[PDB]
């Protein structure tokens, strides 16, 4: 699932990119013309406010989280079992030791 | 009076010493009450700090409503140390083994060793105490408690030497995970298929 995102944002970047493209190639040509001050038509627009929904989507749904404020649920599974065990202290004096000696 | 046991019972007590090789194991022996001891099978009682009580009474209290279920009897209460070097029943060992003595007449301490467990046993490694109210503490120096010891000793080494033994299940576990039995029904039908 987040790989589709992740493309679809490279997607809706890259049709952000050709929009502005577009713009910059009208702007040249309004540049040649003289008065004509018109607007960049409209239906360029639309497909860069398209691509900045498309991308402004995904960009929220890559990095979420949202963990639990509680602390109690995420010591809930957990036994005492394991807990009972600790790195620091270890002794080595073992029955499997001596059974698990010959192979 | 001699001292009998099926090789079911020392299976799953060995397997279940193996399942934690590395804190104290507990057991519980049932017999058949309607002069030889023959006992029926085992059921592992805890691991681990192995000095609480009182889910030793939940346990036993457990125990007792399914040996008037199936119309048991508890005959004794095996214990094993976690030193390799050390073979003496502990305090507790002995209190549990006077309140089994106060019902039954006859309650052998098994302590298994830890300087003879290994991949291929020789037979008994077994240390059978009697003990009683009074002073009288005797450990028997070697007899025989099991049935047919070639054919013991080939389903124990097959049953070790296949990693089989994760699905043996605790007492502790079934609290944890009530999904989980205590009567260990694969076990018994392994050991039912080998023989």
């Amino acid at each position: 699932a987040p790989s589709l995102w992740k493309g679809l944002v490279g997607i809706g970047l890259f049709a952000l990119a050709h929009a502005a493209f577009s713009a910059a190639q009208h702007r040249s040509y309004m540049r040649l013309t003289e008065k004509e001050d018109e607007s960049l038509p409209i239906d360029i627009v639309l497909q860069t406010l398209l691509a900045f929904a498309v991308t402004c989507y995904g960009i929220v749904h890559i990095a979420g989280e949202f963990k639990d404020m509680d602390a109690t649920s995420e010591l809930k599974n957990k036994t005492f079992d394991t807990l009972r065990n600790h790195p620091s202290f270890y002794v080595f004096n073992h029955r499997g030791r001596v059974l698990f000696r010959p192979s | 009076p001699g001292v009998k046991l099926t090789t079911q019972a020392y299976c799953k007590m060995v397997l279940h010493g193996a399942k934690y090789p590395h804190c104290a194991v507990n057991g519980l022996l049932v017999a058949e009450k309607q002069h030889h001891t023959l006992f029926v099978d085992c059921i592992p009682l805890f691991h681990g700090t192995l000095a609480l009580a009182p889910m030793l009474e939940v346990a036993l209290t457990l125990i007792d409503s399914w040996c008037k279920d199936h119309s048991y009897v508890i005959a004794g209460y095996y214990q094993a140390n976690e030193r390799v070097k050390d073979a003496s029943p502990n305090q507790v060992a002995e209190k549990v083994a006077s309140r089994i003595a106060e019902g039954f007449s006859d309650t052998a301490l098994i302590m298994v060793d830890n300087t003879k467990f290994t991949m291929d046993c020789v037979a008994p490694t077994i240390h059978v105490y009697e003990h009683h109210e009074n002073r009288w503490r005797c450990r028997d120096p070697h007899h025989d408690y099991c049935e047919d010891w070639p054919e013991a000793q080939r389903i124990s080494a097959s049953l070790l030497d296949s990693r089989s033994y994760e699905t043996l299940v605790d007492f502790d576990n079934h609290l944890d995970d009530i999904r989980n039995d205590w009567t260990n029904p694969e076990i018994n039908k392994a050991v039912l298929h080998l023989c």
